[PDB]
């Protein structure tokens, strides 16, 4: 509904229509997998 | 006829006899150089990936 | 003399000379947007001269795109290693080298005459009409102000490719990467100048192609048609830079050149068929919204075979080398900052992901990390490289690793809380907030003072 | 891929069994920014930066010839700094193969 | 274990030790690290081993601190950054006990998961 | 001649005038004044102030300065 | 502790390496062959067995 202070709110927040949860769901269906493209490529950065 | 050229009259660079003795022990010291580099080039790839 | 040399290592120096200059410009308007951004209320720009932001937010895109980064990334570095590289005495083309520098200080006075002399409004970098076309003068200003640099990049670029028919070495992957950039401008710029004109003809022709019965949404076709290629006319060069310092610093071949140089030409060619993925909320057709959504995803494979293939330059290099130099702390940074702003970039393509999204301070934060954070560095790192042949002094960089840590550090805390307001939401292009966002733009707004004072610490 | 020049075991094979690695320092020496002299003008400065370039040091091994500095790209090969006219002479990129003609030899 | 099974030209250390030797150094002075694992001023050459004498290959490592400071060396004699430690030690170790390497990596895996499990959850 | 072997050779040997210099960040420095000093004149046509005081476009308590 | 030992000393004896199977065409070091190197050169990182 409206911004609270302080708040991650990762992906969205407060959905009110299927739609506003379908948006919500697809970005936190693919954080998972960022982190493991980060993770993996990160972790080899060193001599 | 094409122009011919002599490489036994080229100036060569100055080495001493003494430093012309050695000329196949550098030849022995580079390819251990490359048989270690090949070798390692296999442990390195299998050991990193 | 000095406005005369047509030397093409001096004038690479002016190019970065003058893009330090213009960039004080530059970064002085972010200082302002950040201040201003500071809690909600009024701060340093009163409600009455909100015009002002408008403008300030405009002038910061434009010149840090077109007059900052494009002249020192594809003007300074290019100018100077180019013709070396290439084993050849000089560049093919004298006279047009030393027109193309001339020309792009000469539109930089303009920009910023008009800021003094004509009311000062804003539409954005990206001038969309009917807002741009309704405007005072100040947008006729800008719009020869484009032109002009229009002019200098495309004669650069002509420059550039004209080196195939000399070259007397290899083409390194460097070389490439220059050359791919300038078939990517001449095969933009001509589209961009269409629109443009287009522009001025409702501007001061009285033509009414933005106005009823006439699209709106053509503007943003052929300007995103240019949008979306100099994005990457941008990062190209970055890295081809990032390919030499690697090499050169560990002491390690390229792995994989042609990979490296095929995946430079692909991410070209899809970059000039993606440029749709910036009207996604216009309301376009399914199955075009679907193709530019999976084209756009594509450009990942190019530009993550790129990624890897660096990181095992890296990877097993002599430990006895110190490793603190700022040249290579730069180029091991950009490869971790690059990934965090394309990952974003994945995720803002997702057209769903984006009806969220759009218009938010998530795009912001992407493109600062790739643009803020990975060119800048990028460029900084390229000329660190070159101090010894570039021959400058009187700065305490090359071996400064507080530099680079403070940098990095503040740098992530002015551009990490501006990923987290995208969700919150605060639009872009505002300057007044709801109270409940805050506490994140009062964090990024430590960052930037932070960050400026780190500048003057170099000298 | 390039994995090292190939080698063959009589190739590997020593001359007398004392024989080792040569242990020859490769670290050109200790370096700094480049100190002028007050006394020295703009000539004779120009002179001084032309003798501490490390793109024209080497190291000489024990049968007398030289390993130079080396680099993958011709930009470490102009001075530092980059003089107005850098290559006069066009720098050679030496290719090798196995073809041969009678000319060039004889008996 | 490139010297184990891969090549048998390299100088071959002896493990004095396991665990990397803590020592303070200063800026400005020059310090000479044993390779070779016999010296008994570890982690320092002491005159008398191989890398003093110049014996199979043994030679001294120059190191010298950029700043003063305690410093980790190391003393398992194979680290990648020798003469100091990054924790070759610990893996060298694996590879001459591997069934107490097991024992180790699972203790520190499970602290490692039950952190990041209980914080996120 | 060895003085013209260098490009910017007084600089690169270390003998250039430092004026050059000043006059470099002299014009850094006027470019950025061109954000600053059109943002004082429109705030004061606008408004009649140089620049506000931080929230005077809102509601103030009694003892608020 | 018995046991600690006896399960120490079964893992140890089946992990000891075997010669690598080289996926590379290197030549054989001639018989008789030592040690030619130095401590000097640069660190090869020291890798598990697989
Ligand atoms: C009734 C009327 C009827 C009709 C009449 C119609 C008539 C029609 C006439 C048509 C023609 C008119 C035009 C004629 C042009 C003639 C050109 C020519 O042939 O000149 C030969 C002539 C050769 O001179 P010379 O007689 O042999 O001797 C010259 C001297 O010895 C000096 O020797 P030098 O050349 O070696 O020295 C030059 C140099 C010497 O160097 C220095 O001064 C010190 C070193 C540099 C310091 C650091 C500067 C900052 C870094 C810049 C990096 C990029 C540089 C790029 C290259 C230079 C580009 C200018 O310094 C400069 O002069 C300029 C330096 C750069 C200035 C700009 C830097 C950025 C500042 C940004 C500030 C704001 C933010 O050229 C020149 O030397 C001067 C050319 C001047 C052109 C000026 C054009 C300026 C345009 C500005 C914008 C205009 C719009 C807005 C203006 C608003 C004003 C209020
Ligand atoms: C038993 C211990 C482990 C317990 C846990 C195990 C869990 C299961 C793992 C799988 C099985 C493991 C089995 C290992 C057995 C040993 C095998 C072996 O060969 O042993 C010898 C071998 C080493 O032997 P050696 O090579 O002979 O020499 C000994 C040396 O110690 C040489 O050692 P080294 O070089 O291998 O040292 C390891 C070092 C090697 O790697 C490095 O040092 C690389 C560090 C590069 C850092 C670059 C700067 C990054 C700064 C980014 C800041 C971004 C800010 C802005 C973000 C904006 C976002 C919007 O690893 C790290 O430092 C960890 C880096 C991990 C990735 C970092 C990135 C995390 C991102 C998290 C998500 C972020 C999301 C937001 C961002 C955007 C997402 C799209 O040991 C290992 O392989 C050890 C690996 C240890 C891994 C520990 C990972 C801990 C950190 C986790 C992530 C952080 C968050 C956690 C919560
Ligand atoms: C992003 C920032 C941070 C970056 C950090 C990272 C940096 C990493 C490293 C980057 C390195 C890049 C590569 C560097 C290569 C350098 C090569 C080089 O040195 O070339 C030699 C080159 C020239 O040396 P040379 O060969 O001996 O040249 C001899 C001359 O050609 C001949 O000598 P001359 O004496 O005969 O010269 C003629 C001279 C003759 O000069 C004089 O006679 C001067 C007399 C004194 C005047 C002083 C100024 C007075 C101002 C008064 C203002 C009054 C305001 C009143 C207000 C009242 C209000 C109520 O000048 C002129 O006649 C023309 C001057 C034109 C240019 C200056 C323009 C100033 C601004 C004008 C604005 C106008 C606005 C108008 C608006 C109108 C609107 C209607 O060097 C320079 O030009 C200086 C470069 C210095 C910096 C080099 C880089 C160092 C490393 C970076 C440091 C950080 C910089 C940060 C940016 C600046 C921040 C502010
Ligand atoms: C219950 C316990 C069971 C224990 C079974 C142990 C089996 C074993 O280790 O056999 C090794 C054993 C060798 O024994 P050894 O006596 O040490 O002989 C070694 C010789 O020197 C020479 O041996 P060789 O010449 O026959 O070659 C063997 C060597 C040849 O090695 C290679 O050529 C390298 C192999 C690794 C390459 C990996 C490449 C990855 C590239 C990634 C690229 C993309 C990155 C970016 C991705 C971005 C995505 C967004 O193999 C390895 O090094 C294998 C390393 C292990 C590979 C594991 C791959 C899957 C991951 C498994 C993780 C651990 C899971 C544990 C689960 C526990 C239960 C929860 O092999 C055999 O007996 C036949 C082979
Ligand atoms: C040089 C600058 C630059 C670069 C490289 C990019 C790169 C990318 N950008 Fe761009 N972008 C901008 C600058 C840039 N962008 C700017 C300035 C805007 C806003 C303009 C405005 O609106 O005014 C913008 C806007 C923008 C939007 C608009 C969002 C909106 O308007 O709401 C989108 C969405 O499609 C997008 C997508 C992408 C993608 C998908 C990439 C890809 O190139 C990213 C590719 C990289 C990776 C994917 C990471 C590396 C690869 C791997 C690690 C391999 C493994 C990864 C996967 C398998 C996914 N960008
Ligand atoms: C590459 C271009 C570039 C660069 C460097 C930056 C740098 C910065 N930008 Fe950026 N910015 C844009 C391009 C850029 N920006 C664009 C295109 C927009 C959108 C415009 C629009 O909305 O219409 C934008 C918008 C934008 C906004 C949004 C205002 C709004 O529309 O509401 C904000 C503030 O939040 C901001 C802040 C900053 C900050 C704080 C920095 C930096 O100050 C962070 C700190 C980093 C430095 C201070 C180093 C920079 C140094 C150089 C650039 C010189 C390099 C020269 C050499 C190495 C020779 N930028
Ligand atoms: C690089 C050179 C090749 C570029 C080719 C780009 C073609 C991309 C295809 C995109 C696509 O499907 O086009 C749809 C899209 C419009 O979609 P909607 O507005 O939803 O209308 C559809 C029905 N009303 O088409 C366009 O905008 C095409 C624009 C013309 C591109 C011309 C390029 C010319 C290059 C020379
Ligand atoms: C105080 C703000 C920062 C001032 C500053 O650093 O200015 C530096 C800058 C260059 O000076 P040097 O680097 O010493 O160059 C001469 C040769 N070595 O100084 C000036 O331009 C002096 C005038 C500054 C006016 C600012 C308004
Ligand atoms: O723009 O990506
Ligand atoms: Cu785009
Ligand atoms: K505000
Ligand atoms: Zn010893
Ligand atoms: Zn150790």
């Amino acid at each position: 509904d409206i911004p609270w202070p302080a708040r991650t709110d990762w992906g969205g927040h407060d959905p009110a229509t299927p739609f506003a949860e379908l948006m919500i769901n697809t970005h936190s269906m693919f954080w998972p997998v960022a982190i493991f493209i980060y993770v993996s490529a990160i972790y080899m950065v060193k001599k | 006829k094409p122009l011919k050229i002599y490489r036994s009259r080229l100036p060569l660079p100055y080495r001493t006899d003494e430093e012309i003795s050695q000329e196949k022990y550098v030849n022995w010291c580079g390819r251990w150089y490359s048989y270690r580099q090949r070798l390692q080039g296999d442990y390195y790839s299998r050991h990193y990936f | 003399f000095y406005i005369l040399v047509n030397n093409n290592k001096r004038i690479g120096i002016y190019y970065i000379k003058l893009s330090i200059i213009i960039g004080i410009l530059g970064i002085v308007l972010s200082y302002i947007i950040r201040v201003e951004l500071y809690n909600s209320g009024n701060r340093i720009i009163k409600y009455d001269n909100v015009n002002y932001y408008n403008m300030v937010i405009t002038l910061h895109g434009l010149l840090m795109i077109f007059y900052i980064i494009m002249p020192g990334l594809y003007g300074g570095i290019p100018l100077y290693i180019l013709p070396i590289l290439s084993v050849i005495t000089d560049i093919v083309l004298p006279r047009i080298n030393n027109i193309s520098i001339i020309i792009v200080l000469i539109s930089y006075i303009v920009v910023i005459n008009s800021i003094v002399i004509e009311y000062n409004i804003g539409t954005g970098w990206t001038l969309y009409p009917p807002l741009s076309i309704i405007g005072t003068v100040i947008v006729n200003m800008i719009l020869y102000g484009l032109i002009i640099i229009g002019i200098s990049s495309i004669i650069s670029a002509i420059n550039f490719m004209n080196i195939l028919i000399v070259i007397d070495g290899i083409i390194y992957v460097y070389i490439w990467s220059i050359i791919i950039t300038s078939v990517l401008l001449i095969i933009s710029l001509p589209i961009l100048n269409g629109i443009l004109l287009m522009i001025l003809s409702d501007i001061y022709f009285n033509s009414i192609y933005f106005i009823l019965n006439g699209d709106v949404v053509l503007y943003q076709h052929l300007f995103w048609y240019f949008g979306h290629p100099e994005v990457y006319i941008l990062i190209l060069p970055a890295f081809g830079i990032i390919s030499i310092i690697l090499s050169v610093l560990n002491n390690k071949i390229i792995f994989g050149m042609k990979s490296m140089i095929l995946a430079i030409i692909m991410i070209s060619i899809l970059g000039s068929i993606v440029w749709a993925h910036h009207i996604y909320t216009v309301g376009l057709e399914l199955d075009t919204k679907i193709y530019f959504n999976n084209l756009t995803l594509i450009i990942s494979i190019p530009t993550g075979n790129k990624i890897y293939n660096w990181i095992i330059l890296y990877i097993g290099s002599y430990n006895i080398l110190y490793n603190g130099y700022q040249s290579l702390i730069f180029s091991i940074m950009f490869i971790i900052i690059f990934i965090i702003g394309g990952i974003t970039g994945i995720i803002i393509s997702i057209d769903i992901i984006d009806i969220g999204l759009h218009d938010t301070y998530y795009i912001v934060s992407h493109f600062h990390y790739i643009l803020s954070i990975g060119a800048v560095i990028s460029l900084l790192a390229g000329i660190l490289l070159l101090k010894d042949i570039i021959g400058y002094y009187n700065v305490i960089i090359k071996i400064n690793k507080y530099f680079g840590l403070l940098l990095f550090i503040n740098i992530n805390i002015i551009f990490t809380p501006q990923f987290i307001i995208g969700f919150n939401v605060m639009p872009r292009r505002i300057l007044e907030y709801s109270d409940n966002i805050i506490v994140w733009n009062l964090i990024s707004s430590i960052g930037s003072i932070s960050t400026i004072l780190i500048l003057l610490s170099i000298f | 891929i390039y994995e090292g020049q190939t080698v063959q075991e009589s190739e590997l094979i020593p001359q007398e069994d004392d024989w080792v690695i040569e242990e020859t320092n490769f670290c050109l020496g200790r370096n700094c920014y480049v100190r002028f002299r007050e006394e020295d003008d703009l000539a004779r400065r120009a002179l001084h930066q032309m003798d501490s370039q490390l793109n024209k040091m080497h190291t000489r091994l024990r049968d007398g010839t030289v390993i130079p500095y080396m680099s993958f790209h011709p930009d470490e090969m102009v001075d530092r700094p980059a003089p107005i006219h850098t290559f006069s002479e066009k720098p050679l990129l030496k290719w090798t193969w196995d073809e041969t003609y009678e000319e060039a030899y004889d008996d | 274990t490139w010297t184990e099974i891969w090549w048998e030209h390299d100088p071959t250390p002896k493990v004095a030790q396991y665990r990397p030797y803590v020592c303070t150094v200063e800026s400005g002075k020059v310090y000479w690290w044993c390779a070779c694992g016999e010296s008994k001023t570890q982690p320092w050459v002491d005159g008398h081993c191989k890398c003093s004498k110049r014996e199979g290959g043994f030679r001294p490592r120059r190191w010298e601190p950029e700043h003063d400071g305690v410093r980790l060396f190391c003393g398992c004699k194979s680290c990648f950054s020798s003469p100091t430690w990054n924790g070759g030690c610990f893996t060298k170790w694996m590879q001459s006990n591997p069934a107490g390497g097991m024992l180790y990596c699972f203790a520190a895996a499970f602290g490692f998961g039950t952190l990041t499990v209980y914080r996120k959850f | 001649n060895l003085e013209d072997h260098f490009d910017l050779a007084e600089y690169m040997m270390k003998m250039h005038n430092p004026m050059s210099e000043y006059l470099y960040w002299i014009a850094g420095f006027v470019s950025g004044l061109h954000g600053i000093l059109p943002l004082l004149h429109s705030n004061y046509y606008f408004s009649g102030m140089f620049l506000p005081r931080d929230n005077d476009n809102t509601q103030l308590c009694d003892d608020s300065w | 502790a018995a046991v600690r030992s006896q399960i120490e000393a079964a893992v140890y004896k089946w992990t000891r390496p075997r010669p690598p199977r080289l996926g590379v065409a290197v030549p054989r070091s001639p018989p008789g062959t030592g040690i030619l190197f130095h401590t000097n050169m640069q660190t090869i990182r020291y890798s598990l067995s697989p």
